[PDB]
Formats: structure tokens, C-alpha cells, sequence
């Protein structure tokens, strides 16, 4: 019923990793291509996602044990999970009152209508918003929020992974930390959090489907960034 | 260009 010193240091490392890679001021958003309201929101949202992928890379590198993996394993994990971590980390800007992502100002307030102007349809945006609502209602502590992101990223069942046993042992240790944290802090939540990981798989699928139609139009793929094209691309 | 060398 006590958290070990190593388990406590894992939480401290993950919370510190998230604070170093998530800027609550969103002051960098002014450097993206501006949002305008034929896919008028694609340049801004492409820059937003590309910026967020680089933050996820920095977060992943600070996960204890992630740096010990081979370079190929680190890339494979990030490529497969980047869109899921972005969907998870975006809950911090999501608001149940607005049903949208608020990032400081009306220019950087993104609703469902904005994402349709980036090439996506309600077949993705409806389950995505329902996901954000259900996740927001969990009222996760920052410790639980960052543990869920690290657990999602260290999933062993990802395409291209080589050392499945070592990655699962790292994820298992993170799950034990989360379960021990929940038992101490919440005298059912863990099952709800694990369910959200399965939801992220379905959202990953639908986004990958819709991203392929987007990236196969040269007029749209050229509006993306190098990092987006590489992370979301089918290249192996 | 030098592109996954953001490992
Ligand atoms: C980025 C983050 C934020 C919002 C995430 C959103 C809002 C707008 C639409 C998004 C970006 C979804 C889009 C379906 C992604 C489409 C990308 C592309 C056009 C390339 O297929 C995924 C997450 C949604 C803001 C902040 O929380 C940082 C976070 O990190």
C-alpha cells in the first residue's frame, strides 16, 4: 500500500517530462501558419500537429527506459503512437463547456467545424470528441494523465517493434506504478483508463484511413510538414 | 536532406 522510491521517481520523471514538453501558454502557436475560416485550416493544423509530434518525441525520450531501446524500436513506437499521444495530450486544452480545444484566444480555439476544413469528416471527429468528453470526465490527475501517455507510447503491440519483451516489461512496470498510484490516491478507474487505450486504437485507424486520402492529393500533401509526412506516412 | 536522426 506504499509507493516505492523507484516508482515515485518514475512519476517524478514523467511529470517533469510533460511540463518540459507542454507549454500551457501556447505562445508558440503564433509561429504556425495562420488559421483561416478548399481545406483552409490544413496549414495551421498541420503546423500544430507537427509541433506536437516534436513535443511527443521529447516526452518519449525522457520516459525512463525508452532511451535504452534501440533507435529503430524508439522510432517504431513513436511512429505508431504519435497520433494517439497527441489525442491524449490534447485533452488538457479540451473543454466540456465549449466542446472544443481552447489554446489561448479565438484564433487558436478549434471546434469540429475547423477540423473538417483540414480534410477530416465526422466519421473521425465525432468519436474523437466523444473520446475527449469521456476522458475529461475521468478527471485524471496529472500523474495519471502522464502515466497513461507513457503506457500508450510503450505499447509492445506496435508495427515494426523488434524487442517486444523488453518493451512490454517497461510498460508493465509503468502499469504497476499507475495501479499503485490509483490504490493510494483513490480509496474501476484503471479499467476505464485501459479502455481509453483501446479507444485510441480505433481513432488511430480512422485517422490513418482519412490521412491516406488527404496525403494522396498532391495539392494537400504539399501543405503538410516533413515531420508529419514521415510520422504519418506508410514508409517502413 | 538529413531527415526520425529529431532519435
Ligand atoms: C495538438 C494538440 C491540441 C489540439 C488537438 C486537436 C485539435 C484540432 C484537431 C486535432 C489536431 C485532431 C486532427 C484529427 C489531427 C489531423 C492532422 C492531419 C491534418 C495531418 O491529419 C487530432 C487532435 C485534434 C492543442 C494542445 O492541447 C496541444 C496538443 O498537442
Amino acid at each position: 500500500h506504499m509507493l516505492s522510491d523507484e516508482q515515485m521517481q518514475i512519476i517524478n520523471s514523467l511529470v517533469e517530462a510533460h511540463h518540459k514538453t507542454y507549454d500551457d501558454s501556447y505562445s508558440d502557436f503564433v509561429r504556425f501558419r495562420p488559421p483561416v475560416r478548399r481545406l483552409s485550416m490544413l496549414p495551421h493544423l498541420a503546423d500544430l500537429v507537427s509541433y506536437s509530434i516534436q513535443k511527443v518525441i521529447g516526452f518519449a525520450k525522457m520516459i525512463p527506459g525508452f532511451r535504452d531501446l534501440t533507435a529503430e524500436d524508439q522510432i517504431a513506437l513513436l511512429k505508431s503512437s504519435a497520433i494517439e499521444i497527441i489525442m491524449l495530450r490534447s485533452n488538457q486544452s479540451f473543454s466540456l463547456e465549449d466542446m472544443s480545444w481552447s489554446c489561448g484566444g479565438p484564433d487558436f480555439k478549434y471546434c469540429i467545424n475547423d477540423v473538417t476544413k483540414a480534410g477530416h469528416t465526422l466519421e473521425l471527429l465525432e468519436p474523437l470528441v466523444k473520446f475527449q468528453v469521456g476522458l475529461k470526465k475521468l478527471k485524471l490527475h496529472e500523474e495519471e494523465h502522464v502515466l497513461l501517455m507513457a503506457i500508450c507510447l510503450l505499447s509492445p503491440d506496435r508495427p515494426g517493434v523488434q524487442d517486444h519483451v523488453r518493451i512490454e516489461a517497461l510498460q508493465d512496470r509503468l502499469c504497476d506504478v499507475l495501479q499503485a498510484y490509483i490504490r493510494i490516491q483513490h480509496p474501476l478507474l484503471y479499467a476505464k483508463m485501459i479502455q481509453k487505450l483501446a479507444d485510441l486504437r480505433s481513432l488511430n485507424e480512422e485517422h490513418s484511413k482519412q490521412y491516406r486520402s488527404l496525403s494522396f492529393q498532391p495539392e494537400h500533401s504539399m501543405q503538410l510538414t516533413p515531420l508529419v509526412l514521415e510520422v504519418f506516412g506508410s514508409e517502413v | 536532406e538529413n531527415a526520425x536522426x529529431x532519435x
